[PDB]
DNA sequence: AAACCTTCCCATCAGGGGAAGGTC
DNA sequence: GACCTTCCCCTGATGGGAAGGTTTATAAT
């Protein structure tokens, strides 16, 4: 075959299906990882300042309780004034205790604490992106300090990674190569201003991040895995899953919609009832995506559909009173009244009209018109733009005519008149706007005008205008 | 357009704000009336013809 | 398809103020 | 002549509403 639904057709029968067993064994895979990427966030001094600010403004109007807390893992309210102070029981012990050798084994407790809050997907995606871009700005340290060295004063890299593996904080390394008196050597105090006042924002990120720059290297080193575990669960599930996301989609076939745009706009949702979903509630994984598919693909169609975009809303409620009017076939014979589905339906009466007026859908041009011939619809639509052009030979008549009539004005009011009127000036002036510069003003133009309006309201002067006017 | 407006401010032609439809008899063909037929809307009140 | 919820845009309502009117 | 009550135009509130978004749990290949 040719056809790209071909390509798809077939490309799914090689992942085996998954029931019974694939499922809750890789759901598994799927928390193990997040497991791993969740205790990295476990020693993280930022994310402590980070949830103070968050943490307090809860109770200052700004941050909803269940908006922050899917729960804990240790919908009850009273469960929550019974660990906000129990938590805290190795806050303050190893933090000014520092003042940092019993300050070793005692991070774990505090950090213990800290994995019984789970916080809603919203806050926890940017506590990632907290570490992911504290892992940039360190790193933008290394990428400076290196390239400084190795690729300026052509130092050998081995050289380069000896003397700062295990520092990475202080300058007690760079100083210190200069008595090597190698071929690099020499060439190191030139770039002691890129390399030491670059360790102002490498260093102070420790007093900021309570860590030594090189655990801050750890905790990602880790995260990486953790989340790269997650993904290469998740697609084998959605993989195992997918003939259900076809198996929903064939029951939409003429929706204003090719088929594949239909079984795709699926599979997002098959995604979406995949990232939040819990194997623990026992519940078998085809009842729960289901649900996601099967709206990807109604509220897709919904806005797919029409060449005239409509809000879901009207969608859902068109259908409901075409629903109505088909089981009513029956009751009244033929067909329900106008004025009947009024009652039948939420909604008032005199909507049902409008909502049906706009039901209509456009017609292609290329429709053959009657007869069959190659006549289009598109061939007999007209264009109601473009003026006639016996139109046209008025405007150029009447210009001439009003211009010969105002020059046998005076020149006073051949002026008010042309300034009055757009005529042969851009953009007509108002009463003030004339008198501006014409040196009486508000009351000498409105008698002007209406002089020279009346000394052409009269005949022998107005025949050649007048004829203009056909009523 | 501003020589129109200077017209109907001269002879004081007001502009009508509808356009005109008129069902008018085709060109080339002239006959007599033999049958008038009125179909209204559900809802509108018919008019006095009607 | 139904159910509960946030953002935006509407076309309108108490409330303030700058004076305004009318008399014991 | 002041004092009290009255008569109209901006600020900004804030009720109403159309338009969007997120979930939904028997299983469903």
């Amino acid at each position: 075959t040719t056809d790209p639904v071909r390509m798809y057709m077939r490309e799914m029968g090689t992942v085996e299906l998954l029931t019974r067993e694939g499922e809750i064994d890789i759901a598994k895979r799927i928390e193990d990882g997040i497991n791993q990427v969740q205790c990295s966030v476990a020693e993280y001094p930022e994310a402590i300042t980070y949830l103070l600010e968050q943490y307090n403004r809860v109770e200052a109007e700004e941050a909803r309780l269940s908006d922050l807390i899917t729960g804990f893992v240790d919908i009850d309210p009273e469960l929550a004034r019974e660990k906000f102070a129990e938590l805290r029981a190795q806050y303050v012990v190893t933090r000014d205790t520092i003042k940092h050798a019993t300050a070793q084994e005692e991070i774990l407790k505090l950090s213990e604490v800290f994995k019984q809050f789970r916080l809603v997907p919203k806050q926890f995606d940017y506590l990632v992106n907290s570490m992911r871009v504290m892992m940039d700005r360190v790193r933008t340290q290394e990428r400076l300090i290196m390239k400084l060295c190795v690729e300026q004063c052509k130092m050998p890299k081995k050289n380069f990674i000896t003397l700062f593996t295990g520092n990475e904080t202080s300058d007690t390394w760079f100083n210190a190569a200069i008595a090597m008196n190698k071929p690099w050597s020499e060439k190191l105090h030139d770039v002691s201003e890129e390399v030491h006042r670059a360790l102002q924002k490498l260093q102070q990120i420790e007093e900021e991040t309570g860590l030594t720059i090189e655990q801050v290297k750890d905790i990602n080193r880790r995260m990486s895995i953790g989340e790269a575990k997650a993904r290469r669960a998740k697609k084998e599930m959605v993989e195992a899953n997918l003939r259900l996301v076809i198996s929903i989609a064939k029951k939409y076939t003429n929706r204003g919609l090719q088929f594949l745009d239909l079984i795709q706009e699926g599979n997002i949702g098959l995604m979406k009832a995949v990232d939040k979903f819990e194997y623990r509630r026992g519940y078998k994984f085809s009842t729960y995506a289901t649900w996601w598919i099967r709206q990807a693909i109604t509220r897709s169609i919904a806005d797919q559909a029409r060449t005239i975009r409509i809000p879901v809303h009207m969608i859902e409620t068109i259908n409901k009173l075409n629903r109505i009017s088909r089981q009513m076939l029956q009751e009244m014979g033929r067909e329900p009244t106008p004025e009947e589905l009024a009652e039948r339906m939420l909604m008032p009466e005199d909507k049902i009209r409008k909502v049906l007026k706009i039901a209509k859908e456009p017609i292609s041009m290329e429709t053959p018109i009657g007869d069959d011939e190659d006549s289009h619809l598109g061939d007999f639509i007209e264009d109601t733009t473009l003026e006639l052009p016996l139109d046209s030979a008025t405007t150029e008549s009447l210009r001439a005519a009003t211009h010969d009539v105002l020059a046998g004005l005076t020149a006073r009011e051949a002026k008010v008149l042309r300034m009055r009127f757009g005529i042969d000036m851009n953009t007509d002036y108002t009463l003030e706007e004339v008198g501006k510069q014409f040196d009486v003003t508000r009351e000498r133009i409105r008698q002007i005008e209406a002089k020279a309006l009346r000394k052409l309201r009269h005949p022998s002067r107005s025949e050649v205008l007048r004829s203009f006017l056909d009523d | 357009t501003p020589e129109e407006k200077l017209l109907r401010a001269i002879f004081g032609e007001k502009a009508s704000d509808v356009k005109d439809s008129s069902l008018r008899v085709p060109n080339g063909v002239s006959g007599t009336v033999i049958d008038v037929q009125v179909f209204t809307r559900d809802g509108v009140e018919k008019d006095k013809r009607a």
